[PDB]
RNA sequence: ACACUAGGAAAAAACCUUGUAGAGAGAGUAAAAAAUGAUCCCAAACAUAUAACUGAACUCCUCACACCCAAUUGGACCAAUCUAUCAUAUAGAAGAACUAAUGUUAGUAUAAGUAACAUGAAAACAUUCUCCUCCGCAUAAGCCUGCGUCAGAUCUGACAAUUAACAGCCCAAUAUCUACAAUCAACCAACAAGUUAUUACCCUCACUGUCAACCCAACCAGGCAUGCUCAUAAGGAAAGGUUAAAAAAAGUAAAAGGAACUCGGCAAAUCUUACCCCGCCUGUUUACCAAAAACAUCACCUCUAGCAUCACCAGUAUUAGAGGCACCGCCUCCUUAAAUAGGCUCCACGAGGGUUCAGCUGUCUCUUACUUUUAACCAGUGAAAUUGACCUGCCCGUGAGGCGGGCAUAACACAGCAA
RNA sequence: CUAUGUAGCAAAAUAGUGGGAAGAUUUAUAGGUAGAGGCGACAAACCUACCGAGCCUGGUGAUAGCUGGUUGUCCAAGAUAGA
RNA sequence: CGCAAUAGAUAUAGUACCGCAAGGGAAAGACAAGCAUAAUAUAGCAAGGACUAACCCCUAUACCUUCUGCAUAAUGAAUUAACU
């Protein structure tokens, strides 16, 4: 036995962490682990997104029916309840105005779609893990659901709201929700089927005969990776032009880019104003 | 190059070839059932066949008696040569002998082969029948056997 | 034995940890090891000029490409910017050509327009008025 | 000659483990339809060969037993008989070989 | 010397709620100190890798090498134990789901060798063979990967 | 200048350009392109769209800076261990750090599941058959329980054994003697010349070897004295199974020709002749590359020596020792068709050297068939030299699988060959 | 003398062909000669597998102007008159 | 401010074994290499720049020691662990 104690430790260190990479522990609150009190926590909370959150409300912004119930049940105070439906509601109304505003053209089913993605379980819980609310809330499951994720990502939306009134709380869904159709294009938000169909209701409302596709350009006709690029028309004038690879995914990409010209929703738009 | 060679090589010469196959057909005499390695069986075959073919034209016969006591050791099995076997095949005129292959040997997985006299006293060795007449293949080939009957 | 190496454990997996995608031997047996690993951090200094020359080269392929596009050599384009003085470079002019082709058509129909000033002006006799994009502007 | 190199684990690999190296799966096999017991087709079933070469066993030890010595192969045919079975009248002036356990099912 | 094999019969896990899957059962089997070369050993594990126990008897009973017996006899062990012990309920049921050959301990003379063999048979039937890759699957990941190429070395 | 960095001239230490070192997905330059004999030519092409561009670790740019020589020399840090004090730090110590010594010890690889090894046939396990041996039995010498039973395994333990008449282990003292061979021992013939009388004792069988498949060779086609059997009354088994490829080994057969092979008639088949050189002869020698023309040897000659009890020697000049030489007698142009080969006297002899006649033959012209072993496949057991790593191509050039320029190119066993 | 064998059956053998084989022959057994010594029908032949000088222990960690090696990190100065 | 099973005595032992002999003289007890799970796919000191992408593209004449530099001119290394 060579003499000796800190290669020992060393080995025996480097042995457990290698033991956390295989068998990594079942994940837990971080309410739990060591080093952790909740009101810093909440007053940090506030300061770190320039915010003066009202303290109290803030508070029962984080509890949810679901963690009363097990608190009662777990023994043998208000919820926000209030506070989320006051946060969603106006979370859709302040939303619906900005892209109202941005986007005039664009018809409503299409903005409710916008709105509905941006106020959807995709995108907020991931604008709630990365603000620290799957810490502080208060929950049975962990991780806490999607669902009870939103539902407190709009309480806490709706304490700002009574705290601080209507303006703030604006610049604040301008800052974490429109943020996030950052680089989406329209139609990976507002997920349609048959968009020539829509296409032609479009132009039918604007008193215009629908379009006639014609075959701009075309490469490889016969081989098995063709090029066609696919053109409408209205009345001798262009208003679109698709690539693809068969002539009717041409079309169809046609298709898209003239409702994206006509929605007022191009690559190239006037970048969102955030200042 | 082995073109037309119909005799295998064994033993260390012709010679000894001769004696290994004269001890496996003197075997095959007295007990009428010997298991032996195939290739050495099959062989000896060729010689137990005409072994019988000899023995048929009868004790009287010189040349005859000549060939059967170099082919037969113990000279107790020339009698039976003449008056057992060759008596109990004067109907057939061919194949005395059926060889049939074996579960290989346990030391050596060698390739086996049981060899016998038709017609011994012994158990009857697990012959392999082929499929039952009334199986569904062979019932439609009886049903063209008669349709095929009527129109001829 | 008074000290022996009682930690020689760590000073091996510091070299084959840096070997683990390597193939062969030569990934877990240090004297093999340790050479191949030399071999790599050196190239892996080395290469950083090359990454260099090798981004240039690649930029004024392309810059070829999309000037030739425009029926202009690439001789023409950067040795008639120059005489624009416009200082743009080769990377920013590469990912012109790719991600914003009409203001290379442009770049491109200036370099022809002051290559076309230049003839003019040299086949001339004296120093008649200059051309309209040649005249420099001074610091 | 002799080795230049040693030979690495990834050439070894791919000559050992070649499908020609290979054990190939007998497509052979099959069950015994009425015995029920393995078997290749052109070979016989092995159970029943060797309670087949038991039952020879046993009638060549009587055959031994009753012809005393060597050099006594008989000048007649032979036929054995198992318990409660009289001599048929087909195999008088045939030796007699006497069993003592009932003639087997598969015996005909 | 390691016994690690035959401890993975031994993994109590936390009994079915009535709505998720049967979970197949396994059994893990191992013999030791067989006087047979690895290397010749391997062949025979390779064999019958992939198929059912019923099949893999047949094929060993049958085959001339000498460790065909001591594989046939471990895995009529292991077929027995798992009936009897681990609540398989068809002996037929059994695949074998790993089959591998290792070294041994034993002195030299010139080394004479050793070998284990390690089986481990799965419940169930066994699963079919990965088929072959049809010509459009060929063309299928090869517009895959002629649609994921990307401008390299720009923005 | 190189042995220090970097870029060029094809690869390129030595020519041209360039140095002080880090990050950058910035920029400007340096040098730098041809004109008009032997495996397989060797970038592909191009006469006429404005001369500039390209091109480094040089320089500038944004940031950071001790962070590109051998031998040597200076300096700042430090892994691990022990001790003092804390109780990882400050100190003190020291067997204080291994990509390399055909390093040493242990493990496992590669060549490799390759080379090599083994069990006559049938059976009813009682037996029968085929074939082989200068072998077998005993004593001696050697060894020391080393195939007897039982019980455990694929060798371990227990139990049992080899019985003296054969062989060994010896002798009371003193004096006396003790001339002539052995050879079927008699004829001829030779030379190498081969115990008792007196005194003392009237005691009896103790002790040890006694086995076997055996000993010396690391385990073994080797070594091993004597008696008897002379082909066996005794003892054994040349083929694990198969197929009948090459190359290899041993053997058998061969048309016509019969040394044309080759250094040479080596090997094989046949059996004869003649000569020449050397050495007189038989013998001896380089255990393990030389058996001879060398050593020894009778015969001759030369030198020394007049003599006691440990050799020469229990000898004495015809003797002994040391040398040279080598009995004895005599003196001190042919060959072939063709040719560089062969052709002091002195019988006998030589596995000595050279030549020749005749024959013989697969030596050859010119190879062929079959058999056995090897072989290849199946099954068991299973090495060794060798090995920097290998993802292991060809041609031309440089000075070659790996550099350069062309060409070729899905992966993988198996058996051959030897550039 | 030839062929096989060359980690071979063998650290000099096997098969054939050969020389001697009543002698200066061959051989079992005990004893003797001991290392600058013995013995030698002289070949530098042999004295326990390797003798132009045995083998073992000691002086001995012989000596070696000759060969081979010489182990953490980083920086810096650093080369070819001559007697 | 001595070693802790390759150290400390050669030591469990001057035993086993080697030698005719003098004499020589051991070993050991309490997830390293090698393989399997899982053979390989044009191209080349087996890497680097990278890339969406493992290969494909561009760059790239193994290490030690000795000779003036040495394409491997020559010497040494199968590889791991311990001791040096
Ligand atoms: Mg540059
Ligand atoms: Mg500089
Ligand atoms: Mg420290
Ligand atoms: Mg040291
Ligand atoms: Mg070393
Ligand atoms: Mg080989
Ligand atoms: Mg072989
Ligand atoms: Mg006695
Ligand atoms: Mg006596
Ligand atoms: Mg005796
Ligand atoms: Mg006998
Ligand atoms: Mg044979
Ligand atoms: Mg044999
Ligand atoms: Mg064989
Ligand atoms: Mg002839
Ligand atoms: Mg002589
Ligand atoms: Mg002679
Ligand atoms: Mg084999
Ligand atoms: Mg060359
Ligand atoms: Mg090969
Ligand atoms: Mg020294
Ligand atoms: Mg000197
Ligand atoms: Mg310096
Ligand atoms: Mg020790
Ligand atoms: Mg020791
Ligand atoms: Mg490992
Ligand atoms: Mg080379
Ligand atoms: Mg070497
Ligand atoms: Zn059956």
């Amino acid at each position: 036995v060579k003499k000796g104690f800190r290669a020992a430790f060393r080995f025996q260190k480097e042995l457990e962490r290698q033991r956390l990479l295989r068998c990594p522990p079942p994940p837990v609150r971080r309410s739990e682990k060591p080093n952790w009190d909740y009101h810093a926590e909440i007053q940090a909370f506030g300061h770190r997104l320039q915010e003066n959150f009202s303290l109290d409300l803030l508070k029962t912004a984080f509890v949810n029916s679901c963690y009363i119930k097990s608190e009662e049940a777990k023994r043998q105070l208000k919820s926000n309840q209030e506070l989320s439906e006051q946060g969603t509601s106006f979370s859709q109304t302040c939303l619906t105005q900005f892209l109202e505003d941005e986007y005039p053209d664009m018809p409503t089913e299409g903005i409710k779609n916008l709105v509905d993605f941006l106020t959807g379980e995709e995108v907020v819980c991931h604008v709630a893990r990365n603000l620290a609310v799957e810490q502080l809330t208060l929950s049975e499951e962990f991780p806490v659901p999607p669902a009870v994720l939103q539902q407190t990502f709009f309480a806490v939306i709706g304490a700002l709201l009574q705290s601080s009134g209507p303006e703030r709380t604006a610049l604040f869904i301008r800052d974490f929700l429109i943020t996030q159709m950052t680089g989406k294009e329209l139609f990976e938000m507002w997920k349609i089927i048959n968009p020539m169909g829509l296409l032609v209701e479009e132009l039918k409302k604007r008193n215009v005969s629908a379009p006639e596709s014609r075959l701009t350009r075309q490469s490889g006709g016969t081989t098995a990776l063709p090029l066609y690029f696919v053109g409408l028309y209205c009345d001798k004038k262009l208003i679109a032009e698709g690539p693809g690879e068969t002539v009717l995914v041409a079309e169809e990409e046609a298709a898209r880019v003239a409702l994206r010209k006509l929605y007022g929703f191009t690559e190239n738009r006037r970048p969102w104003n955030y200042s | 190059i082995s073109h037309g060679r119909v005799f295998r090589r064994m033993g260390l010469g012709p010679e000894s070839r001769i004696h290994l196959l004269r001890n496996l057909l003197t075997g095959l005499v007295r007990h009428e059932r010997i298991e032996a390695p195939w290739a050495r069986v099959d062989e000896m075959r060729g010689y137990a066949e005409k072994l019988i073919d000899y023995g048929k034209l009868g004790d009287t016969n010189e040349r005859a008696m000549r060939m059967a006591d170099f082919w037969l050791t113990e000279k107790d099995l020339i009698p039976k040569l003449f008056q057992v076997l060759a008596p109990r095949y004067k109907d057939q005129t061919g194949g005395y002998t059926r060889m049939l292959q074996i579960p290989n040997r346990s030391l050596d997985r060698a390739k086996m082969a049981v060899i016998e006299y038709k017609g011994n006293c012994l158990p009857p060795l697990p012959l392999p029948r082929r499929d039952s007449h009334l199986t569904l293949l062979n019932q439609l080939l009886q049903g063209l056997r008669q349709d095929l009957r009527q129109s001829q | 034995l008074r000290n022996r190496v009682t930690d020689r454990y760590f000073r091996i997996q510091e070299v084959l940890k840096h070997a683990r995608h390597f193939r062969g031997r030569k990934n877990r047996c240090y004297r093999l090891a340790v050479r191949t690993v030399i071999r790599a951090f050196v190239k892996c200094t080395k290469a950083r000029y090359l990454k260099k020359k090798n981004m240039r080269t690649l930029w004024i392929n392309r810059i070829t490409a999309a000037s030739q596009e425009h029926g202009l050599k690439y001789p023409a384009l950067i040795g008639n910017l120059v005489k624009c003085q416009v200082e743009l470079n080769r990377k920013v002019l590469a990912d012109l050509a790719i991600y914003e082709p009409k203001t290379f058509k442009s770049l491109a129909a200036l370099a022809s327009r002051r290559r076309h000033e230049g003839f003019a002006a040299a086949l001339g006799d004296g120093k008649e008025p200059e051309g309209i994009f040649s005249r420099v502007v001074q610091y | 000659a002799a080795p230049k190199n040693r030979r690495t684990i990834e050439v070894n690999r791919c000559r050992r483990r070649n499908p020609q190296k290979l054990i190939k799966v007998k497509n052979n096999i099959d069950v015994c339809p009425e015995c029920g017991h393995l078997k290749q087709k052109h070979v016989l079933c092995a159970y029943c060969y060797e309670k087949v070469c038991k039952e020879t066993a046993e009638i060549r030890r009587q055959i031994g037993k009753q012809e005393g010595g060597p050099f006594k192969a008989p000048t007649i045919e032979t036929v054995v008989l198992y318990t409660g079975e009289t001599p048929s009248e087909q195999d008088q002036g045939k030796r007699i070989i006497e069993r003592d356990r009932k003639r087997p099912s598969w015996f005909t | 010397i390691s016994r690690k094999w035959e401890k993975k019969n031994k993994i109590v896990y936390p009994p079915q709620l009535p709505g998720e899957p049967r979970r197949p059962a396994e059994i893990y089997h191992c013999r030791r100190q067989i006087k047979y070369s690895k290397d010749k050993m391997w062949y025979l594990a390779k064999l019958i890798r992939g198929m059912s126990i019923d099949q893999a008897l047949a094929q060993l009973e049958f085959n001339d090498k000498k460790g065909a017996k001591i594989i046939k006899e471990v895995l009529l062990e292991a077929q027995d134990m798992a009936v009897r012990d681990h609540n398989v309920e068809f002996r037929s049921n059994l695949y074998i789901a790993e089959s591998t050959s290792g070294r041994g301990q034993c002195l030299k003379r010139m080394e004479k060798v050793y070998c284990h063999y390690f089986v481990k048979l799965v419940e169930g039937p066994p699963p079919p063979p990965e088929p072959p890759k049809t010509a459009v699957a060929h063309a299928k990941e090869y517009i895959q990967q002629l649609r994921s190429r990307t401008i390299v070395h720009t923005l």
